[PDB]
Order: C-alpha cells, then structure tokens, then sequence
C-alpha cells in the first residue's frame, strides 16, 4: 500500500514550485484553450453541413 | 392480439395441418425451435452441477475449429434475428416465429460452448454426448427449414434463404467436429479409448504464462490475466509469482529453433559465410511460421477496422432520409421477406454490424500486436544466446 | 509449507495423477452432496425445465393435428381444449404433477398423445424419485458435515512426575460425546535412515501414556495429551535449540472416534510445528468443582503459562539419574 | 508524458461531453462504464509498475553479465565453467523475456478491455442516435459528430 | 494358480455346498443392485405394465356390463367416457398415475369397478414404493465408489535401518481421505507340521513393523509398508532360490479403513507373488518439496533403483552379525 | 368458480395437494395466476420432501 | 427400511458341527473350523473363543 502511492501532490508541487506563478497556469489555460477550439470547430462543421 | 407464434392473419387460419403438415412453414419454423430447447432443458442442468489444475488442461481435437465455428454460427444468429425483426414491421401481427426460434438459437448455442467448455477443462468427454445429440438434432431439422424454402422456390434472392443455407453448413461443420471428437477419443460405443494427457509444458507449476494453453476466446481476450491482474494488486509482484516461461518459449528452445535453421540455411548453400543475407534467411525460416500468422491477423484486422466509416455512411445516409419509409415489399408465403439490398441499408442492423466488426477488429488487432511481440521477444532471446 | 493445516485442512499437492476416467455417477453424486441452496435451485429448474421442455412437445402435437387451428367441431383434438401454448403449459404442469384438471385431457385415436403421456408420466416418476432420494439423503448425511472438535494452538513440554511429556489440549464444542475416541500421534520427519534410506515424510506413531498404553480417550472435559518422552519415544532428542521454525519437526495429532447421535465416524487431524511448541510451559486448569457441577473456562482452554523446569535436552536427562 | 497525458485525458472528456450533449442518455449509460473503467485503469495501473519496475531491475544482471564474460574471458574459459556461465546466461535471458512479456500481456489486456469499453460506447450512442432521429427529429450532422 | 488376483478379485473356486435357501426376499436384492440402464428399463417396463393389466380388465369390465356397445341407454355405465380400449388405457393410465383428468369417471353403477378401482390404487401405490425404495438403495451405490486404491505391480525385499524387510507401496488416489486404515499382510503358503498334518494354503499373520506395533497407519502421500524379516517370521527361512513363478509363496496385503465421505468401510486386497518380489531393490523417493505444496510423482510409484544386498539367508545372515 | 375465500381455499387445498377437482381450475389471459401455481406447486413439492425426509 | 433389511435379512457363516484336538507343530490344540458360504467379503471379521464352565 505504501509503495503503490502514485505521490501526486509532492511531483505535482515540484513541478507547479519550479515552473512558478504566470508559467503555470498559461499552460493550463493555453492547452483547455485548444482543445475546446476543436470541439468547436467540429460542432461549427456539423451546423455547416446541417 | 394474443401472442401467437404462426400469427393472427384470415382469423388464425395459419395453423392448418391439410396438404401435409411439413408443407406449413410455420411447423417447420416450430420444429426447428426444438432442438434448441432440448439442449437447453437437457444441459442446463448438468452446468449447474459441476457449476493441480494441470489435469483438467487437456484439449479436445478441433480445439480451433470449434470457437471459430460457434463464433460465425453465432454471427449468423444474430444476423437472423436482425433479419426476422424486420420481417415483421409490415403486418399489425406480431409474428413471432421469425425471430423467437433463431433468437433461442444462438442462446443456445452460448450455453453449448460453455458446457462444452466445461468439459473441455474437466476431461469427462463421456458427456460430450448431449452435443452430439443435439448437433444432428439441430442439423436434421434445420435441413427440413432449408428444403422447404427450396420447395417453395424462395432463392437466393430472399435473405432468409441465403442465411438457412449458410446457417445449414456451419451446423454441418461443426457436427463434423463433434465426431471427429469421437473418432480421436474413442469413448462411445468404442472400445479402447485413446490415451490423451496434458502438455507436459504445465505439468510443472512453474508455469504461470499460461497463454500457449488456454481457449481460444481467452487467448483473444486475455482472460487469463485477470487472476494476475487482481492478485497484483494485493501481494506485489515478483519472481515467485511470475513463475517461469513455458517450454515452447524458453531461450534453449529458441535456440535449438535458430540453431537448426542454420543447418538448413547453410548446408544446401555451400558458399555461405553466415553474413546478412544467410542471418537474414535464418531469421525468416525460424520464426516466418509466427511471424505471417501476425501479419494475417493484421490484414485482416485493418480490413474489418474500414468496416466503421462505412457503417457510419450507411447509417447517416439512411437517416439524412427525411421520408423514414422501411418496407419489406413482398410477402413470399404469408411472411414477409427482406432482401439483402435493404438488410445492410436499415440502420439499426447496420449499427449492429458496426459493433460487431467492431468487436471482431480489435480482437484481430491485439491478436496480431501480441504474435509479433512473442516473436520478437522469442528472438531477442535466441539472438541472446547465440552472440554469448 | 505443512502437509497437514491448522484448522485441519490437509493439502498436498498430488501432481502428475494418472488420468481415471470419469462417470456420470460422480456428477450424479455431486447433485446428492450439493447445499441446500443450490439443491433447491437445481430441482426447481429441473421440475420448471421438465414441465417446459413438455409443454413445448405438447404444442407440437395439437399444431401437427391442427387443433391449435381456428374452431372446427368436426375433428377431435389429441388433447382436448387445447388452443394456446398456455393451456399447454398448463396441460403438461397438470400431467406432470398429476394434478389433472381434466378441461384439458387427452383423447383417443391419436396414437402420439398416448405415447407421449407415456413418457411424461415415466420421465416425472424418474425426476420425483431422484428429488427424493436427494432429499432423503441430505438430511441423513449433510448433518454429520461439522466439525465441533478444538485442539489447543500451540502445544507444550512439561516436567510431570520427573519425567519429560508432551501435552496438548481438545476439546468438544458438541454436548453429544464422541464415542470411542481413538488418539493417534505422528511425527513426521525427513529421516534419512543411517543404512541410505532418504524418506521425506516419514511419519513415526507415538504412545499415549494412558492408563493401560491404549488409544482410548473419554472426551467430557477436555483433557491434555500428554505423552511421556523416553528412549522409545523419538523425541528422546528434542532440544529448545531445534524448537525453530525452520527445523523439521512437526506432530500430528488425530482424535478418530464416532458420534453418538447419527453414528459416522469423525475425525479432526491437527499439526503442530517446532516453532508453535512452548518448551517448558504448563496449561492452566481449567475444570473447578463448584457446589453442584463443575465449571469449565474455555476461555482459558489454550493458555500456556511459564514454570521453572529443567531445560536440558531429554537424552541429556538420563544422566540425572544417572 | 506530461504533454500526452493531458491531451490524451483532454480528448477523452471532450469525446465524453460530445456524446453525452449530441445523446442525453448516453449519461445514464456513462454511469456502469465511468465505474467498471476505473476499476479496469486502478488495477491496471499496480500491475504495471510493478511490472515496468520489475522488467528494469532484470535488464541490470544480464547486461552486466555481458561484460564480464569478456573482461574475464581468459579466466572464464580456464576454470573450464563455459557451460555453468551458459547456464546462468539462459536463466538471466529467460528472467528479462518473461518480465517483458508479462507487461507486454498486460498492456494487451488493457488495449483490449478498453476497446470493448469503447466498442459498447458505439453501440449505446449510435443507438440513442438514431431513436432521437427517428423520433425527436435530431440534427443529421449532430448524430454524425456523436458517432465520430 | 493365485490365491487372490492382482486387482483382488480373489480368485477361489467354491463347490459341494449344500442346497441354499433361494429364498424370494433376495430377488429383490437382485432388482436392487441393478445397473442405471437396466433399473430404468426394469422400472419402466414394470409401470407400463401395470398400467396396460389395468387397462385391459377396465376394458373387460365395460365390456362385461355392455356399456362400450354402440347406442345410447339409460343403464349408466360402470366407468363414465370409455368408448375403446385407448380410452380404457388412459383411464387406467389417470387412475394408477393419480393424474385423474376427470373426463372417464368411476360411478357408482357396478360394484366390481369399486373393488377394483382399490386394487389398481393400491397396486400403484405398493408399485411406487418398491421403485423409490430402489431408488434410496441404488443411489447410495453411486455414492459408493469402492476401488479406487493402488499397490505397486512388484514388492521388494530392501535394506531399512540395516537390517532385511519385505516392502510393498500404497497409493490413495482418492482426495477424501480413508479414517481408521489398516493394514494386514499376510504368507499364503503350503508348510507342513511336525505331526503329519498339511495344511493346503495356511495363513500367517505378518506384524508391520509399526512404532506402535499396530496394524493402524495414515495415507495422505503414498507410503512404503514394510515388514523387518526377522526371527518371529515365515519369511526367515527365504533365499533367493524362490522367486520363480511356480514357488509356493504369496504374500497379501489388505487395506481395510472406512472412507471419510462415505462413512462405510472399503476393502483393497492386492497379491504378490514370488516373480513380483524383486530382491535387490528400492524403492524410489516420490515426494518433493515445494514452495506451494508438496509434490508427488505418481509415475514413479512403482519405479525401483538397484540395489546390493545380501544374497544370502536372513537365517545365515542375522547368525553371522 | 372463485365466489370466495372459501372457493379459493378449496383451490388452495386441491392444488397443494395435487387433487384438481377441476371445478375451479387455472386458465390463461392471466399470467400473474400462471406465475404463482408454479410458485406455489414448488413450494408444495418442497414441503412434503421435508415431511417425507422429516418422517425417514 | 424393509428394503434396508432385506439385504442383512440372512446371515450365512458356517461353523464345523463338531471340533477336534491334535497336536500341531508339538504343541496340543483344540480347534474348529469356520466358513463363509456367500461369495461375498465379510471385512475386519474377528474371532473370540470362550470357555465356559463353573468355577
Ligand atoms: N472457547 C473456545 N471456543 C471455541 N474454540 C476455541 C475456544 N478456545 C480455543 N478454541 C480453538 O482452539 C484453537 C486454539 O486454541 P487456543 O485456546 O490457543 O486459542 P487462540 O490462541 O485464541 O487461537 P486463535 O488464534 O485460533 O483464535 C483454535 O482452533 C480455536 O478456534
Ligand atoms: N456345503 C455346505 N453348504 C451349506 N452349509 C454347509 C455346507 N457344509 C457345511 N455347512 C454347514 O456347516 C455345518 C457343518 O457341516 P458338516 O460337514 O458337519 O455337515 P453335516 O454333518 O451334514 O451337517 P448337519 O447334519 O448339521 O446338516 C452344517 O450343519 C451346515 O450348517
Ligand atoms: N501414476 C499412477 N496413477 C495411478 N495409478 C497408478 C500410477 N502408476 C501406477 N499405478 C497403478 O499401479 C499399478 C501398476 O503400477 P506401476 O507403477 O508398475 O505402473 P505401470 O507399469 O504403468 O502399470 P500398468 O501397465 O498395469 O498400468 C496399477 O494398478 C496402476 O493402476
């Protein structure tokens, strides 16, 4: 149980630490950004071709 | 407005007996649906009472040629089903001789592969009788249906037909298979049976890859490695509990592969200094025999994997078909028959296909990935050895 | 790995058996020595599936003789008032159970019905005769399935009357007594005799130290097993220093006798490892006569308390009274 | 891996609300696969890396093993042990094939529980598709977003 | 010629005995331990004719009473609805079977159709007893399961502890496990007394050599049984002269132990004779350790390894230590 | 014939016993009825194995 | 149970009419003899011999 700890808080804070306050969250924001853009553009095809 | 098997047409007047009862389509439809129901009532029980394991490993000859059997009977079946429902879409009456009897059917012949299963596992072949029983029993009567439609004149035009012809043959294939359990294991009526044992690969328990030795669904679905699985996630993994590999794996054997294929490669080409093109042939004549059997599974599932954008264009098409009109437009003998032309073009049965070649690529996918990787894993080993 | 469990579950890995045929008896007796949960669901389906299977027949014969076809007083049906395939459910539950309404009955000159009622009736006396034998043997021996019989968990070597013994504790959990308890003692060992033989399991019987050398043993209050340790006896050698886990000496201790109540003989094995025997321990008594009877405190069944003892080894023992 | 996980965990919730928004039962449905999935990629997951961990430390001996043989080989073939050395070879190689089987195995039974997974997903929005279309008049284009 | 063959079908001729009893109570015994085949054909062909008698003096008796003759009449028939034998056979089939459809009725016109309506009631019910009474008998044969033990097809004659023993194997194929076993072993043999008298096949208990000295042992792995040749033996006076097929020599051993599941007692006698006693051999080890449980090679159970030992008399060879 | 709970106590009696006068008898169109004479035949059955294995 | 008992209705173990003693190997012994008519094992059969008289 001890050794089956994925540790996702401590790796997670590592990364979020090192990459800072602006770096972090613009990848967060830029990723959801262009994929719901892909959702769009999918579902704006479907309105065309409707 | 009850119920009723033959239907509700002219006041229930097609349950007449006169000009010779196996004239009347709907009796030899209800002869067919009793065979079906004798296995079940006849076997259900026995599979509730059974309800190292190295002695109950043995498998019976046709090993292969019974799952792939069952599997295309089972397609046919559910193609059946398809087929009946849209027969009756026409008429107000139910008309459940058109599916009912093919629907039992494949449920029945679920439950014969797992009693067959059963007793593939529990080497009791002595039962292997019901089966058999039942085989020609489902055979004998379905021959009957398919003359009927051949006396009728139906043809192969109507789809019903080409399914009960097609549905005769598999019952035929695999009633040669259960007679051909008979003839290997000679256990009724004969006289001395064959002596038949386990691979002598399992027969140690430091086996626990046991994927060469099990069915044939579970060698594609990976079954096996569920009680791997569920025990990982309790006691960790190690060496103890991945015993040792089988002995059509293990690097000596691999060895003695590549090592013959040498001779081989070598001895008829007399001028051979064992460079590339000579390690090359050696490579292709020892492992070739794995190596084309991944690749049939790989053609085959990137065939079925087109299957998908092709439903997706069948069952769009039929939608973008604001008129929704679905009839069968032709009543052959009081029952109406569909065409192939509009079996594929319902959406419903082509959204049915679609899961089913679905079901059948991804399995043929993972079949192929797993055969090049136990080649490849097979080699890497016997290379191994060789360079040491 | 033992040969012999605790709770008494022997398991030894029989591999490489010779292949024995098997017979439609033994899946005939699996169906007597099933629980009672699932012989209940076997015989529900097997009655459900047999009243189906025929009513599915009886269906056939009244459509092949056109009685399932619409009203005609002329013909006379197989069976009578027979039109849907409910009534002939219906018909084939009132024939196989005999309840014989008779709206629905069968007729005469149709040589198949009479046949078939033939068979029914044949194959429903064959289906009730099997239920009750099943039914008659389950009660007579699914009874006798519990095992009521404790041992202590961790035996003892004490010093009783000068000389070494070692005891351990049973008891009965059942107010019945066992009759004629039969103890057999073991020591299994892989003693490799000094002419060459090598043995894995070789297993050594040990005396019980009665009161006239027998194996009988009256089992009211639970009693200690003790066995006195001399030369005759193979634990003439036993040391704490080969007490460890790891060392092969192991006893088992098998209390065979029968019960009075339904008559078949029990018997309730148990293993005891070096490790799981406490040298030098005493067990704490257990039996105190109060003003009427005498109270036993099974709580303290197994307990095993320390007393000073001599902790030499009982072939260095002879020495002292040397 | 970073980048892969979150497209990939992006692309499968956005597949999840496309289906979902283009079949409203289809949520109904996400209720037994969203629960027998987990227990698919839980498992899964302690059999890997213990699996993925184990076939690493078994890749150390072997190697190393190599480059004894040839840094000793004078010696090796002296003490006249070439056929214990090959020997303890073979198990080695046998050791590392069988870890990386192993895991091979269990990535194939993931792929292939997941594509069934996946292939009941099919079957549950092509058929509350076409009854919307049918029936509720649903856009064509809508049901054909649902299926890709 | 064998005093007990191999398997232990004890192949012994019996003649001269006095007339038996032959009594009628053991037919049924016959029909008790019949085989399944046989008890269903017996059984049905029992009921079938039960029911068609029956049917046959239903059909008599509405003949007699001329109530099956074509035309209706006032004179209410002594069983109501029969118009042929079919319906006279499925009357006698509703009665005998209780079914009782109701459609052919007894009625009160004749009292002969009452009495023999008692005695097809109460032929049917004795018919139904006998058959689930063979039935409680016939199933406890299927749960018997007797022969299922195995002794290797040759003894020895080994070296234990130094000193000389006969050693035969037992083997329980069985998972259940055999409470109480005990082993008997037994010299069949033709010897002569100092007083004339010749005892054609005389029996001579042989100990086991037990620690206990008790015939009682314990099979859970197969085990060697073996007997010290000792002073107090028939087998003091052997030599290895008598191991031809036709030396007067026969050595049995009985495995008697009631079966834990069953709770009955079975019984396993197997024979050696002199040309299956190998002098000068062991028998191999067949358990071996493992780390999920114990294993055991029951190919090898009858395997032996060659061994020197002393061909000479066990009377010469204890006297010379 | 049910009128009462007399009527559909004799039913009772003649089902669980397995008498079937016939006066009162199952018919179709009402498949809650069918359900429970298979329950209630089951039940019946099970019952007298008790009383004849009580009795053994 | 009739049926139970049918089986163990009749017992068939035949005892010599009358017993003799001679000498075997020296030593005096009194002696009967004792057979089984049915083909039949009787299993674990076990022979107590008691004189009877007043003492
Ligand atoms: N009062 C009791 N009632 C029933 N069984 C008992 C009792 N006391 C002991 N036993 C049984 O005796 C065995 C061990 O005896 P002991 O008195 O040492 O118990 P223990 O140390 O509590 O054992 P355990 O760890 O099995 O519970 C076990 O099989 C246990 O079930
Ligand atoms: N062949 C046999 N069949 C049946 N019973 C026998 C047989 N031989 C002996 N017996 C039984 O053993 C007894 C003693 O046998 P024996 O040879 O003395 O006969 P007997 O003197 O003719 O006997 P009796 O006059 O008592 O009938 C007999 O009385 C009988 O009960
Ligand atoms: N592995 C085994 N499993 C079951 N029974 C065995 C086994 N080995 C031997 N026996 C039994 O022991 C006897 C013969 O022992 P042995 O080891 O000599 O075998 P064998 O030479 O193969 O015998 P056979 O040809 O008679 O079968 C037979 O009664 C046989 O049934």
């Amino acid at each position: 149980l001890h050794q089956r700890a994925k540790i996702p808080w401590r790796a997670c804070t590592k990364y979020l630490s090192s990459a800072g306050i602006l770096l972090l969250s613009l990848l967060v924001f830029s990723q959801l950004l262009k994929h719901m853009v892909l959702v769009a553009i999918d579902y704006w095809l479907a309105k065309w071709t409707d | 407005m009850p119920l009723a098997f033959c239907g509700t047409e002219n006041h229930s007047a097609a349950y007449r007996v006169d000009q010779g009862v196996l004239n009347n389509g709907c009796f030899v439809d209800a002869l067919n649906v009793v065979p079906h129901v004798f296995l079940l009532f006849i076997t259900f029980p026995i599979l509730f009472i059974g309800w190292i394991h190295h002695s109950t490993w043995l498998h019976f000859p046709g090993h292969n040629l019974r799952w792939i059997l069952t599997f295309i009977l089972l397609f046919v079946l559910v193609c059946e089903i398809a087929e009946g429902i849209l027969s009756d879409g026409v008429t107000e009456s139910r008309h459940l001789h058109l599916y009912m009897p093919a629907g039992m059917a494949f449920m029945a012949a679920i439950t014969s592969v797992v009693y067959y299963h059963n007793i593939e596992t529990s080497n009791f072949p002595k039962l292997l009788i019901a089966l058999l029983i039942y085989w020609t029993l489902a055979f004998i009567t379905k021959t009957i249906k398919f003359v009927k439609f051949y006396d009728h004149a139906i043809g192969f035009s109507q789809l019903r037909f080409c399914l009960t012809g097609l549905l005769v043959i598999l019952y035929g294939m695999l009633l040669l298979v259960e007679v051909n359990v008979i003839r290997v294991r000679r256990y009724i009526f004969f006289k001395t049976p064959r002596e038949v044992k386990p691979p002598e690969d399992l027969q140690d328990l430091g086996v626990r890859f046991l994927q060469p030795f099990v069915n044939l669904l579970s060698k594609g679905t990976y079954w096996w490695m569920n009680a791997f699985i569920k025990t990982a996630h309790k006691k960790p993994i190690d060496l103890r509990a991945i015993a040792k590999l089988p002995i059509a794996m293990r690097a000596l054997t691999n060895y003695q592969r590549l090592c013959v294929a040498f001779d081989a490669q070598a001895r008829k080409d007399t001028q051979s200094p064992q460079g590339a093109r000579a390690i090359w042939r050696a490579l292709c004549h020892a492992f070739g025999r794995r190596l084309i059997l991944s690749s049939t599974f790989r053609i085959l599932a990137d065939l079925l994997g087109f299957a998908g954008p092709l439903c997706i264009f069948g069952i769009v098409d039929h939608l973008g078909k604001e008129n929704h009109v679905f009839q069968p437009k032709t009543q052959f003998l009081g029952v109406y028959f569909v065409s192939s032309q509009e079996f594929l073009g319902n959406a419903y049965v082509l959204a049915v296909l679609l899961f089913l070649a679905l079901l059948l690529q991804r399995t043929f996918l993972q079949a192929s990935y797993y055969v090049a990787i136990e080649t490849g894993i097979n080699l890497r080993g016997a290379i191994q050895t060789k360079i040491y | 790995a033992r040969f012999v469990s605790k709770k008494g579950n022997c398991n030894v890995a029989h591999k490489n058996i010779r292949e024995q045929g098997r017979f439609l008896q033994d899946v005939f007796t699996t169906l007597v020595d099933l629980k009672w949960p699932h012989t209940l669901l076997i015989f529900t389906m097997s009655f459900l599936c047999s009243w189906l299977l025929f009513a599915m027949v009886w269906w056939l014969i009244a459509f092949a003789h056109g009685d399932l076809a619409p009203g005609e007083g002329t013909n006379v049906p197989c069976v009578t008032s027979i039109h849907s395939f409910s009534s002939a459910f219906l018909f084939s539950i009132e024939v196989q159970v005999t309840i014989g309404f008779g709206g629905r009955m069968v007729t005469e000159e149709c040589p198949l019905a009479i046949l078939i009622l033939i068979v029914q009736n044949i194959v429903g006396l064959m289906i009730n005769a099997i239920m009750l034998g099943c039914i008659f043997m389950k009660t007579a021996q699914a009874h006798r399935r519990a095992e009521t019989l404790i041992f202590s968990k961790h035996a003892v070597i004490t010093l009783r009357h000068g000389r070494l013994c070692f005891m351990l504790r049973v008891g009965d959990l059942r107010k019945s007594m066992i009759i004629s308890a039969t103890i057999h003692m073991q020591v299994v060992r892989k003693t490799t005799s000094p002419e060459g033989e090598v043995v894995p399991l070789h297993q050594v019987d040990i005396p019980m130290e009665n009161g006239v050398g027998g194996n009988s043993i009256f089992l009211v209050a639970p009693l200690i097993i003790y066995h006195v340790i001399d030369s005759n006896s193979p634990l003439y050698d036993l040391a704490p220093s080969d007490l460890h886990h790891h060392q092969d000496l192991e006893i088992i201790v098998i209390l065979e006798g029968v019960v009075e109540t339904t008559g078949i003989t029990t018997q309730a094995r148990t293993s005891y490892l070096a490790d799981e025997i406490l040298w030098g321990q005493r067990f704490v008594p257990i039996v105190a006569e109060e003003d009427g009877r005498y109270s036993v405190d099974y709580s303290k069944f197994g307990n095993t308390v320390k007393v000073p003892t001599p902790l030499c080894t009982a072939r260095q023992l002879d020495e002292d009274r040397s | 891996t970073l980048e892969c996980l979150s497209r990939s965990t992006l692309l499968c919730v956005s597949a999840l609300t496309v289906i979902s928004y283009v079949t409203p039962v289809f949520l109904v449905a996400l209720l037994p696969l969203a629960v027998v999935c987990y227990f698919i990629q839980k498992y899964f997951r302690v059999a890997s890396r213990d699996l993925q961990q184990l076939d690493d430390t078994t890749q150390l001996p072997l190697v190393s093993h190599f480059a004894e043989t040839v840094e000793g080989l004078t010696t090796i073939r002296a003490f006249r042990y070439e056929a214990r050395f090959q020997q303890k070879l073979l198990e080695y190689t046998d050791s590392n094939n069988i870890a990386s089987l192993f895991l091979t195995a269990a990535n194939r039974w993931l792929e292939v529980c997941m594509e069934y997974i996946g292939a009941c997903v099919v079957l549950i929005a092509a058929a509350t598709s076409i009854s919307n279309s049918l029936h509720r008049e649903l856009s064509a284009g809508l049901v054909g977003l649902g299926l890709t």
